[PDB]
């Protein structure tokens, strides 16, 4: 149940700097006050971030860093897949107050996928149909997320932080804890971002090498890019 | 003598072998387990569909305890074809499929690899390579009706047979002859489906029998569906072997005060050596210490002189010695545990250096 | 031909070049056999079709 829209809002994408954000815990192994070198798919430091202020379709590539600097739980929905229709197994995610809810099958979407708020909200008109599937899973502020998919396992790493800077990303460091794991394998090439009735940043990750520092409590406090510049390589 | 391959030994200290404390018992502690598959709705279902309309169910991502199914004696027929039922709780595949229906008592044997029949050719056909099990049981008191239960139908007429894992519910008027029929029965046109006449008064082999066939699937997705595991009792302060959630190894387990963030499961110190684990059941941080070991050594005054020796255990506390379990007055030193040589309070020069500033000589042995 | 036989159930395995000819009921399940197969007990020998 949906129709088209006339206010075809396409604000041109701006570009900004990533600084030192987008580090997540690689392993489930506790460590204490140690420097560990690891090769993994990370967001390279001081890279280009494609700032968005309708919603296009972006390639997923290997792994995607997604950030939303919102106020009081704005961001809700995510759509992932190769064809994003009833031809190929699609994936849908809705963030909820407690946790996230995930549906894995073929939903038929229109040009304007949106949730809708009624003024207490009750409106679910993002898609139109869903024939067959099995997998369903249920469990001011910048919310960061890292989405990855490796060998039949889709992983979502989450983080919430408070900030008062208005323009861009802050100059801070915070490791991204693992939140959700999925032992499911479906082909994904593209994804979108869902509207509600708002600026967000997107970044693309590459396989590189990093050095991490663990404090006495098993938390990451500092990271160094291996192959960025001579000092960091040393 | 065996080590030196000689019948005479000169005075001195010789390394012979090593002492290692053996394990005492095995402790396995797997997590709290959950997510049992819904078998109850299968074998306690209100009603099963027709044989040619056999109900298909998929089971995935849940623990499937086959012990309760196996030990139950309420099912007349329990025939597993692919593998033995006993080991099903050990090995498992990535999916399960259940085919539930009702047949006659005589048709029970028809559902097997290398079997043919009206059901096996017009209602449900299985491959000769089929692996799994079949569970059949009489339901005369339930499915059969005193007035004749015709709710169950079976395909009787069909031009061709049924392929394996194929369900057909077509109601096409079977045309045995060459005379076409426009949906109306005639001389050479009949109904392929016939209603069963299940009744309580019917004899053995005619009563309704509910049959559910279980098969196991190996799609390239990881295996997720099989029986639960076993959890032993945790012990402490004893050199034992453990299987904590797949992390297997030996050592002595004590209590630790270290802190884990709520998402790690186990830690390590350096060089990837497991040093602390959390029990997957009560969520507390334990600690692992290697079982004590160390080479043994022999101090002798020379085969020519005498024939009594002293034994040294390197870097082992004098708490666990064990024929040399008691011997003579045991002496404890920093270098290790010394057996057979009595301690004196005097001070002479050194004959056979022992370690940590202490050493022995021949008076007996001192 | 039903004159040829094979063992299918046993308590454990067998040593190399070791032949076992003990023809006894096998306690397949927890139910004791007590000389009768009944349930959880079956004859561990079978022929070839
Ligand atoms: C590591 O975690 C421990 C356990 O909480 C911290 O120790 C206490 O932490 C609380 C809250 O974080 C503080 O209110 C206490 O003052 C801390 N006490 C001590 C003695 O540290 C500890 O601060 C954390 N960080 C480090 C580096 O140990
Ligand atoms: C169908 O219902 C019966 C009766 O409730 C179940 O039999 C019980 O199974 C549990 C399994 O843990 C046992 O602990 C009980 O002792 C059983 N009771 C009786 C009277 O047999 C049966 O398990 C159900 N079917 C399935 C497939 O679960
Ligand atoms: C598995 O979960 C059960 C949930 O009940 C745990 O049982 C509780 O354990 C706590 C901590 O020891 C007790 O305070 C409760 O009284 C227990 N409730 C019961 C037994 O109903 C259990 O500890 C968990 N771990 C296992 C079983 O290994
Ligand atoms: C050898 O083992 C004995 C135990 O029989 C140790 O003595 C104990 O040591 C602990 C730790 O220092 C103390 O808390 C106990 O009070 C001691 N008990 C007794 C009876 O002495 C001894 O320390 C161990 N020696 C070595 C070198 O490891
Ligand atoms: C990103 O690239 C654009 C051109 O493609 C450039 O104008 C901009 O300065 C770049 N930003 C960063 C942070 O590198
Ligand atoms: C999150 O899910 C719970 C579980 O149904 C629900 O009670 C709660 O209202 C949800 N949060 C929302 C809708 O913001
Ligand atoms: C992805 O597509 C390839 C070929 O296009 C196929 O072999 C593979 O099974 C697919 N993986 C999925 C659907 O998870
Ligand atoms: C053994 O010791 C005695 C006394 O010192 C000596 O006479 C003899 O030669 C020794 N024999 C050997 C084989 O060392
Ligand atoms: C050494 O001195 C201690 C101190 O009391 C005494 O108990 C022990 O018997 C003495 N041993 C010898 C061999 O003199």
């Amino acid at each position: 149940q949906c129709v088209n829209f006339t206010t075809r809002t396409q604000l041109p994408p701006a570009y900004t700097n990533s600084f030192t954000r987008g580090v997540y815990y690689p392993d489930k192994v506790f460590r204490s006050s140690v420097l560990h070198s690891t090769q993994d798919l990370f967001l390279p430091f001081f890279s280009n971030v494609t700032w968005f202020h309708a919603n296009p379709v972006l390639p997923f590539n290997d792994g995607v860093y997604f950030a939303s600097t919102e106020k009081s739980n704005i961001i809700r929905g995510w759509i992932f897949g190769t064809t994003l229709d009833s031809k190929t197994q699609s994936l849908l995610i809705v963030n909820n107050a407690t946790n996230v809810v995930i549906k894995v099958c073929e939903f038929q979407f229109c040009n304007d996928p949106f949730l809708g708020v009624y003024y207490m909200e009750s409106e679910f008109r993002v898609y139109s149909s869903a024939n067959n599937c099995t997998f369903e899973y249920v469990s001011k502020n910048l919310r960061e997320f890292v989405f990855k998919n490796i060998d039949g396992y889709f992983k979502i790493y989450s983080k919430h932080t408070p900030i008062n800077l208005v323009r861009g990303l802050p100059q801070g460091f915070s490791a991204l804890e693992p939140l959700v794991d999925l032992p499911i394998g479906i082909n994904i090439t593209r994804f979108q971002t869902l509207h509600i009735s708002a600026a967000y940043y997107v970044g693309y990750l590459q396989p590189r090498t990093f050095l991490l520092k663990y404090n006495e409590n098993g938390t990451i406090t500092d990271a160094v890019d291996c192959a960025l510049d001579p000092l960091s390589e040393t | 003598k065996c080590t030196l391959k000689s019948f005479t030994v000169e005075k001195g200290i010789y390394q012979t072998s090593n002492f290692r404390v053996q394990p005492t018992e095995s402790i396995v502690r797997f997590p709290n387990i959950t997510n049992l598959c819904p078998f109850g709705e299968v074998f306690n279902a209100t009603r099963f569909a027709s044989v040619y309309a056999w109900n298909r169910k998929r089971i995935s991502n849940c623990v499937a305890d086959y012990s309760v199914l196996y030990n139950s004696a309420s099912f007349s027929t329990f025939k597993c074809y692919g593998v033995s039922p006993t080991k099903l709780n050990d090995l498992c595949f990535t999916n399960v499929y259940a085919d539930s229906f009702v047949i006659r008592g005589d048709e029970v044997r028809q559902i097997a690899p290398g079997q043919t029949g009206n059901i096996a050719d017009y209602n449900y056909k299985l491959p000769d390579d089929f692996t799994g099990c079949v569970i059949a049981w009489n339901s005369n008191n339930l499915d059969s009706k005193v007035g004749g239960n015709y709710n169950y139908l079976y395909r009787l007429f069909r031009k061709s047979n049924l392929k394996p894992f194929e369900r057909d519910i077509s109601t096409e008027i079977y045309q045995a002859g060459s005379t076409p029929c426009n949906g109306v029965k005639g001389f050479n046109c009949y109904f392929p489906l016939q209603s069963y006449g299940f009744q309580p008064t019917y004899g053995v082999g005619y009563q309704p029998y509910r049959v559910v066939v279980l098969s196991f699937e190996l799609l390239h997705a990881p295996a997720t569906v099989c029986g639960p595991k076993k959890s032993t009792n945790l012990v402490k302060n004893k050199c034992v072997n453990f299987n904590f959630n797949g992390l297997t190894g030996t050592g002595v387990l004590t209590e630790s005060n270290k802190k884990f963030l709520p998402f790690q499961q186990f830690g390590r110190d350096i060089a990837d050596t497991t040093d602390a684990v959390r029990d997957p059941q009560t969520l507390e941080i334990l600690d692992i210490t290697p079982c004590s070991f160390g080479g043994v050594s022999v101090i002798t005054p020379g085969t020519n002189t005498s024939n009594q020796v002293a034994v040294l255990y390197q870097g082992v506390n004098c708490t666990e010695v064990p024929v040399y379990s008691t011997g003579s007055n045991v002496f404890q030193t920093r270098a290790g545990c010394l057996i057979g040589a009595e301690h004196v309070n005097n001070s002479y020069e050194c004959d056979i250096p022992i370690g940590a500033g202490i050493c022995a000589s021949y008076q007996s042995i001192i």
